[PDB]
RNA sequence: CUCGA
DNA sequence: GCATCCGTGAGTCGAGGGTAATAAAACCTTCCAGCAAGGGGAAGGTCAAG
DNA sequence: CTTGACCTTCCCCTTGCTGGAAGGTTTATAATGGGAGCTGTCACGGATGC
C-alpha cells in the first residue's frame, strides 16, 4: 500500500501526507528495502481521523494531540470533552465577531443608490 | 554529363613509350559507375564505383557463364581436321589476310 | 584490412551462434545451479547465522506471502541453532553426530526469501574475512621466504601443519638453515601477526583447513555462474543491434547506442526469470530500450537538458505534429496551449530551451574561408577611451584632495576606498581616529560641503556625464 | 557561392 | 630492386549575403519557493539638541 | 565632540498546504547482421611489399 493508493481511500493530497510526516502528527511508516513508504490500516485510521478533524474545524496542533489521544489505549475522555467544548467555544467566538462584521457592514450599505454622481456617502466615511 | 556509355582514352601520360589505354565507363542517372579499362599488358580490368582494380572476366563468370561460353562470345573459331593421320586445317581467305 | 569499427564488431559477434527455445532454459538452469552452490555452501558459516538473526528479528516487530509463512519459516531455525551451537563443542567439532547437525542446520536453512542485497551481503562478509586470513598468510610467506630465506619446500611442512599454535614457529628451526637461524632479532613480527590469525580463529570458531574449502566452493559456484552468464550475453548480441537501428537520430554515434544496449542486456540477464514460460526476447527488449533512451537523453546534448523536460518538449512536438496534419497551418502558441491545456507563457517558456548551438566553424555564406567564428565580437574588454578617462579622473581626484588638510583627506580616502585595499564602514573608521561614529559623519559632511563649493570642483564638472 | 583589381 | 600505392600541395586583398532539423510512461523520492499580511531583528545612515 | 532617537534596507519567521524542479526504478506474447557516400585533377616524393 503505497502513497497513491492511500490518497484514494481517504482523499488527502499525496504531498499532504509527506507534510504530516514532516511535522509531528502521524505514525512514521516503514520502508520497503528501498525508498518507498508502506502503509497499514493504523496509518489509514489516523489519516481518516485527521481529514475529518480538519473538515470539522480543529487546527493542526490540537488535532496533533488528538491523534496522540487516539493512539494510546487509555483516552480518559474528560480532557477530550474539554477540548471539544473549547473548540465549539472557539467557533462561537469566531462567529460572534463575524456576525459583528455583518452588522457593522449592513448599517453603511443603506445609502448610495448608484447614480452617475461624483460624490458617495460610503467613500467619505472611511476617508 | 549525360547518362549513358562513354568511351574515353588518355593520350599518353600513364606509361612510357605511348601505349594509349582505352577505358570505357557507364554513367547511370543514379547508381554505381561500372568501368572498363585496359592495361600495358593488354589485359582487361573492371573498376566498380572507382574501387580497386579487378580482372574483367570475373564479371562474366558472375553472370553464370562457363569459360567455354566466354570464349564463344568473343572469339572466332578455326576448326582443324585429322583424317588418316593428316594435319589439314580449314581456311577461309578472309581470316588469313596480312600475315 | 578494414578500418570501419562496425565491421570489426559485427565480424567478432558473427562467430557465435543463436539460441533455440530450450537453449535459454539450459543456460538459465546453469545460472541457477551456479547460484545454488553459493546458497547451499554459505550455510556452514556464522555470517549465515547473522543473516538468520537479522531476518527473523526484523519480522519480530512486524507472490506476496502471507505473514504466517514468515512467522513459521524463521521460527524453528533458532531453536535448531540453539541445539546445534553448543553440541559442536561436545567431544569433537566434526563428528558423526556433529556433522549430521551441521547438515541439519544447513538443509533446514533453505528458507530463502532471496532478495539479492541480503544475499550479496553474506558474500561481502565472507570475502573480507578470507582476504584477512589471506593477507596474514601472505605476510607470513613474505617474511619467511624473502627475508629469513627459508625454502618453500621446507616451509610447507609446518605452515600446513597447524597454523594455530607456534609449534610450526620453533619446530622447523630444529633444522638450522643458518640464514633462518637468524630469528632472535625478527621473532617479534611473525608470532605477533599470528595472534591476529588466532583472533580470526576465535571470531569464526572454525579452523584453517575447514574454512578454505568453503571459499573454494564459493569460487567454483561463482565461476560457474559467470561462465553461464557469458554465453547468454554473447548469444543475444544481435538483438541489441536490431533494436539500436532506430535510435540513430543524430545525438550519438551508431556504436554508442550498441554499447549502451549491451549494458541494458547485461542488466536484463540477471533479472530474467525462466519460470514464467516467457522467451528471453520478450523481456530483454524493455531493458535495452530503457538504456538506449536513457543515455540518449542524459548524453548527446551540449547544454544538458534534464530528463523530465524532454517529455514536456516531446508532448509539445507530438501535438504540433498532429496540428499540422489536422489544421493545415502551423500552430501558434495561443492555439497550442488550448490543446496542451497549459498557460501560454509556459508554452513560450518550453519553446526557448531547445536549438542546440551552432558550430563556430560553420560557413555563413556558401563559402569555405569565412567561418562564423570570425564575426563574434568580444564584449568583456574595457574600451581604450574608457580606460584613458579613468586615469585622468584618478589623477584629478588625487589632485583635488590635496587642499583638504589632515583629517578629512584620510577619512575621505578610506571612507570611499580611495587608494586603499578595501572599503571601511562607519564604525571601523571611527575606531581608528578616536572612538566616534557620529563625528566621522560630521567630518564627511563638512568635507562634502568643502568640495561642493565652486572653487575646486570646476574640473570635476565635466567628469560627470 | 556571385562580383571587383 | 623495382613496379605500385599512398600523402600533400595548388595567388593576394576587398564587397554581400547569413544565423538550420524530428521522434515514452507510470510510479517513487528530496528539496525549494510561494502565498494569504505583516512581525521581528540586525547591520548601516541621519537628526536635533547638548 | 557626544547621546539617544529615529530612519534605511535586508534576512528570517509565523500556518496549511500547493506548485514545481531534479533524480531514481520498473515494464514478461514476440521481436536476433548498417547505410551513405563517393566517382570530371596533376605531380611529384617516398614508403611498401613481393
Amino acid at each position: 500500500m503505497n502513497i497513491s493508493d492511500v490518497a484514494k481511500i481517504t482523499g488527502l493530497t499525496s504531498k499532504a501526507i509527506r507534510f504530516y510526516e514532516e511535522k509531528g502528527l502521524v505514525t512514521p511508516p516503514m520502508r520497503s528495502e528501498n525508498g518507498y513508504r508502506t502503509y497499514t490500516q493504523q496509518h489509514l485510521n489516523e489519516l481518516t481521523l485527521l481529514r475529518q478533524a480538519r473538515q470539522v474545524g480543529f487546527n493542526l496542533e490540537e488535532s496533533g494531540e488528538l491523534v496522540n489521544l487516539f493512539n494510546d489505549p487509555q483516552r480518559h475522555s474528560a480532557d477530550v470533552k474539554r477540548r471539544t467544548l473549547e473548540k465549539v467555544a472557539e467557533i462561537e467566538r469566531h462567529i460572534e465577531e463575524l456576525q459583528s462584521m455583518r452588522d457593522q457592514l449592513l448599517a453603511l450599505a443603506n445609502a448610495c443608490p448608484g447614480d452617475d454622481s461624483a460624490d458617495c456617502p460610503i467613500i467619505e466615511n472611511l476617508s | 554529363r549525360s547518362p549513358g556509355v562513354f568511351f574515353d582514352s588518355d593520350k599518353g601520360k600513364t606509361h612510357s613509350s605511348g601505349k594509349v589505354l582505352y577505358n570505357a565507363r557507364i554513367i547511370p542517372y543514379r547508381g554505381s559507375w561500372l568501368d572498363f579499362e585496359f592495361d600495358p599488358k593488354d589485359n582487361l580490368f573492371v573498376r566498380i564505383d572507382r574501387r580497386r582494380k579487378l580482372p574483367a572476366t570475373i564479371i562474366l563468370r558472375a553472370l553464370n557463364y562457363t569459360t567455354e561460353q566466354i570464349l564463344d562470345l568473343f572469339f572466332e573459331k578455326v576448326i582443324f581436321e585429322i583424317r588418316d593421320n593428316k594435319l589439314q586445317m580449314e581456311l577461309v581467305p578472309e581470316r588469313l589476310r596480312g600475315e | 584490412r578494414t578500418t570501419d569499427p562496425v565491421r570489426m564488431y559485427m565480424r567478432e559477434m558473427g562467430t557465435v551462434e543463436l539460441l533455440t527455445r530450450e537453449g535459454e532454459i539450459d543456460i538459465a538452469k546453469r545460472i541457477e545451479d551456479g547460484i545454488n552452490q553459493v546458497q547451499c555452501s554459505v550455510a556452514e558459516y556464522p555470517e549465515a547465522i547473522t543473516y538468520l538473526l537479522e531476518q527473523y528479528d526484523r519480522v519480530e516487530a512486524e507472490n506476496s506471502i502471507d505473514p504466517e509463512l514468515a512467522r513459521e519459516k524463521f521460527a524453528e531455525l533458532r531453536a535448531q541453532y540453539v541445539v546445534t551451537r553448543d553440541t559442536i563443542k561436545a567431544k569433537g567439532r566434526s563428528h558423526a553426530t556433529a556433522q549430521e547437525e551441521i547438515l541439519k542446520l544447513s538443509e533446514v536453512f533453505k528458507q530463502f526469501r532471496l532478495v539479492p542485497k541480503q544475499f550479496d551481503y553474506l558474500v561481502n562478509s565472507m570475502r573480507v574475512m578470507m582476504d584477512r586470513v589471506r593477507t596474514q598468510e601472505r605476510l607470513i610467506m613474505k617474511l619467511c621466504v624473502e627475508q629469513c630465506k627459508m625454502p618453500k619446500k621446507n616451509f610447507i611442512t609446518l605452515f600446513t601443519g597447524n597454523e594455530t599454535s607456534d609449534t610450526w614457529f620453533n619446530a622447523a628451526i630444529a633444522m638450522n638453515k643458518p640464514w633462518s637461524e637468524k630469528l632472535h632479532d625478527v621473532s617479534e613480527e611473525v608470532h605477533r601477526a599470528l595472534q591476529k590469525l588466532q583472533q580470526i580463529e576465535e571470531e569464526t570458531g572454525l579452523t584453517i583447513e575447514q574454512v578454505k574449502d568453503i571459499n573454494r566452493r564459493m569460487s567454483i559456484g561463482e565461476a560457474k555462474a559467470r561462465r553461464a552468464k557469458k554465453e547468454m550475453v554473447e548469444a543475444n548480441l544481435r538483438l541489441v543491434i536490431s533494436i539500436a537501428k532506430k535510435y540513430t537520430n543524430r545525438g550519438l554515434q551508431f556504436l554508442d547506442l550498441i554499447q549502451e544496449g549491451n549494458i541494458g542486456l547485461m542488466k536484463a540477464v540477471d533479472k530474467f526469470e525462466y519460470r514464467r514460460g516467457y522467451k528471453f526476447s520478450t523481456y530483454a527488449t524493455w531493458w535495452i530500450r530503457q538504456a538506449i533512451t536513457r543515455s540518449i537523453a542524459d548524453q548527446a546534448r551540449t547544454i544538458r537538458i534534464p530528463v523530465h523536460m524532454i517529455e514536456t518538449i516531446n508532448k509539445l512536438n507530438r501535438i504540433s505534429r498532429q496540428m499540422l496534419q489536422e489544421m493545415g497551418r502551423e500552430p501558434t502558441p495561443e492555439e497550442l496551449a488550448e490543446r496542451m491545456l497549459m498557460p501560454e507563457d509556459k508554452i513560450r517558456k518550453v519553446l526557448k530551451i531547445a536549438k542546440e548551438p551552432i558550430s563556430m566553424e560553420t560557413p555563413i555564406g556558401d563559402d569555405e574561408d569565412s567561418h562564423l567564428g570570425d564575426f563574434i565580437e568580444d564584449t568583456t574588454l574595457e574600451l581604450p577611451l574608457d580606460s584613458a578617462t579613468t586615469e585622468s579622473l584618478r589623477a584629478a581626484t588625487h589632485d583635488v584632495l590635496a587642499g583638504l588638510t589632515a583629517r578629512e583627506a584620510k577619512v575621505l580616502r578610506m571612507r570611499f576606498g580611495i587608494d586603499m585595499n578595501t572599503d571601511y564602514t562607519l564604525e571601523e573608521v571611527g575606531k581608528q581616529f578616536d572612538v566616534t561614529r557620529e563625528r566621522i559623519r560630521q567630518i564627511e559632511a563638512k568635507a562634502l560641503r568643502k568640495l561642493r563649493h565652486p572653487s575646486r570642483s570646476e574640473v570635476l564638472r565635466s567628469f560627470l556625464d
